[PDB]
């Protein structure tokens, strides 16, 4: 299976970029986020970046922090995500979908584990928030093994170097964190042959998604914004559905350049 | 790529977003330079002078080993400014700070020590100092929040997660990702990414250095052994450091039993926790079966980090230190006994070192042995905790 592939190779030919939008598994419940899955699919999401609740996340912001939380309070643990992955992939078997962990998620029962476990429930991608790349052998490797593609994230202080890791060490996609100007960003990172970039910074409004793709990168990540929707909706479970497939279907019309 | 070694054996590394990596390349790089400038190293040393009152005493007990062979002697960081050994290192941190260029200083606390020291150390050297602290530890700490106020720092509670040490130490480096340029991030103990369990153990280092020479001028031996309690392993590392080298010497570190091990509520992750990845390091630490941080638990605010330095961990695995527990009844009864026969106080968190040095005395009180206690800090700060505990128990 080569899911990010396929995608960008249709998006390619219909003149698209891809939209991703982000959300934490089990937030605000198990079946109320397997609800909001299913709708931001049905919506025009093109592939998922999905979060695992972890206790201590200390590269995410506060609605990041809070939506954990919400998961937590719903008793959400790494093996119950693993069951709503199952359930995801038997229900759209196309879609590529990336889980965002930290490292001690990853690394708690055994690194290759994690990754063969990832591949059974057909998981395409993975990005490990706290592993920089100059720490990443042991989870790229594991990856790669299990068919996995490592994700990392191309910062706005990334320097020459950084670019050429990134560049052979990603797979599926980069994710592009918006001193340096970002056309040539992209610029460099397509001279080097890295993955499709995804700009994944403060993606709010479809202007921003449309900005993305004419700047050169082949899609956007919203990676906060989704998750603003739940939170504001909490009490109304429908209207929340209901505001997810506006939303959704918005930033996805957007990526139509 | 690193000037300096990141592992100690299979422990550390440098676990942050990538956003971070050149804010620490940025100050490792500083930090090499700055140790080998001797005008850097004359600052430093006048300020621990002149200003925190180095070198500190080392005291022979008269009283408390009465009856037995053994000959306890307590270096008595109690007597550095601020009450505890954390204001050598913050000094330091302070001065590479201004040989960044940096203005502004960043840290996380708990208890409240780490906060104040870094607030006074940023006042006397002309820096704005913002200090994150959870809103559970405000609370119980409101003291130690006066002082830093009084200090000119700026508090800032975190009532994310458990708002307790840990997600200060998160919120403190979500700040400096974006900060970094301007603000250096003063971590208050030898633990977190690479180089601050090196930095840290390095501005440390003067403890055991002037112990080694205190106790050759007063006994003409080495000790039999020196110990130390371990809540991050900053003290500790700065007793052991100049030791490690004479194998004769055994280097033992305390980690707090709390209600007891078997109990699960301590806070002895070396010895009784399991290697995971957080706060950028690969370190023994408190965890759930599922790989979720817990807490620590001890009486002792200050021994509340649920992790330990990797050089520690290195130092356990190949046997060159060896680490123990001591729970908080043992500690208080080490607390009341320095006050009555030695007529000092210490910290609660020094309390658990004194108390394993007086069970090795009192197990086998005619072994002829030479022992060193890091007194890391007084117990004004503690005077409330201990009376109530008194008086709930009669
Ligand atoms: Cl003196
Ligand atoms: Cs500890």
């Amino acid at each position: 299976m080569e899911r990010y592939e396929n995608l960008f190779a249709q998006l390619n030919d219909r003149r698209e970029g891809a939209f991703v939008p982000f959300v934490t598994l089990g937030d605000p419940g198990i079946e109320q986020s397997l609800k909001i899955i299913d709708t931001l699919i049905d919506a025009g999401a093109d592939a998922l970046e999905l979060g695992v609740p972890f206790s201590d996340p200390l590269a995410d912001g506060p609605t990041i922090q809070n939506a954990n939380l919400r998961a937590f309070a719903a008793g959400v643990t790494p093996a119950q995500c693993f069951e709503m992955l199952a359930l995801i992939r038997e229900k759209h078997p196309t879609i590529p979908i990336g889980l965002l962990m930290y490292a001690n998620l990853v690394f708690n029962n055994g690194i290759d584990a994690f990754y063969a476990r990832c591949e059974q429930v057909g998981v395409d991608s993975v990005l490990v928030a706290d592993v920089p790349v100059e720490e990443s052998a042991p989870f790229r490797q594991a990856a790669l093994r299990h068919n996995i593609a490592p994700i990392f994230i191309c910062p706005p202080n990334a320097d020459d170097d950084l670019l050429r890791q990134v560049a052979s060490y990603g797979r599926g996609y980069t994710y592009l964190l918006s001193a340096l100007p970002l056309h040539h960003l992209i610029e460099k990172l397509k001279e080097y042959h890295a993955a499709p970039a995804l700009q994944g910074f403060g993606i709010s409004s479809p202007e921003q998604v449309s900005a993305a793709v004419r700047a050169g990168a082949a899609g956007a990540i919203s990676g906060s914004a989704i998750v603003k929707i739940i939170e504001k909706n909490l009490a109304s479970p429908k209207q929340m559905l209901a505001e997810l497939r506006s939303f959704v279907s918005a930033m996805k019309a957007a990526s139509r350049a | 790529t690193t000037l300096l070694n990141p592992y100690f054996g299979e422990f550390g590394g440098m676990y942050v977003p990538q956003i971070l990596m050149p804010a620490l390349n940025q100050l490792e790089e500083a930090f090499v330079s700055a140790q080998k400038d001797p005008e850097f190293q004359a600052q430093f040393a006048d300020l621990l002078k002149n200003y925190a009152g180095r070198p500190t005493a080392l005291t022979k007990c008269q009283n408390i080993t009465a009856g037995t062979r053994t000959t306890l002697y307590l270096k008595r960081e109690d007597l550095l400014h601020g009450g505890a050994h954390k204001t050598n290192q913050v000094l330091g941190q302070a001065l590479l700070a201004k040989r960044m260029g940096k203005s502004e200083i960043i840290a996380e606390t708990g208890a409240g020590q780490h906060g104040v020291a870094s607030a006074l150390a940023s006042a006397l050297l002309g820096l704005k100092c913002r200090i994150y602290m959870g809103a559970k530890d405000v609370e119980r700490q409101s003291p130690n929040v006066f002082r830093m106020r009084l200090m000119g720092a700026e508090v800032i509670p975190v009532h994310s997660g458990s708002a307790t040490l840990k997600d200060a130490c998160n919120e403190a480096l979500r700040d400096w990702s974006g900060s970094y340029e301007t603000a250096h991030y003063m971590l208050g103990t030898a633990a977190g990414p690479h180089p601050y369990p090196t930095i840290v153990r390095e501005f440390q280092r003067m403890i055991g250095e002037e112990t080694k020479a205190q106790i050759l001028d007063k006994e003409g031996r080495l000790p039999d052994a020196v110990i130390a309690c371990v809540g991050g392993g900053s003290n500790a590392i700065g007793m052991f450091a100049d030791f490690i080298n004479d194998t004769s010497v055994g280097l033992i570190g305390v980690e707090p039993g709390g209600h007891g091990i078997e109990t699960g509520e301590h806070g002895a992750p070396l010895k009784h926790g399991r290697v995971g990845i957080y706060f950028g390091m690969k370190a023994p630490m408190m965890q759930t079966a599922d790989g979720q941080i817990e807490e620590s638990y001890s009486i002792s605010a200050g021994l509340d980090f649920p992790s330990v330095g990797p050089q520690h961990a290195y130092l356990n695995s190949i046997g060159r230190a060896d680490y123990v527990s001591i729970t908080d009844d043992e500690a208080l009864e080490a607390f009341k006994t320095l006050c009555r026969h030695e007529g000092i106080i210490p910290a609660l968190e020094s309390s658990h070192a004194l108390a394993h040095a007086l069970k090795m005395m009192r197990e086998q009180p005619e072994k002829e042995q030479l022992l060193v206690v890091n007194l890391s800090g007084r117990g004004d700060k503690d005077i409330f905790t201990v009376h109530d505990i008194l008086k709930a128990r009669g």
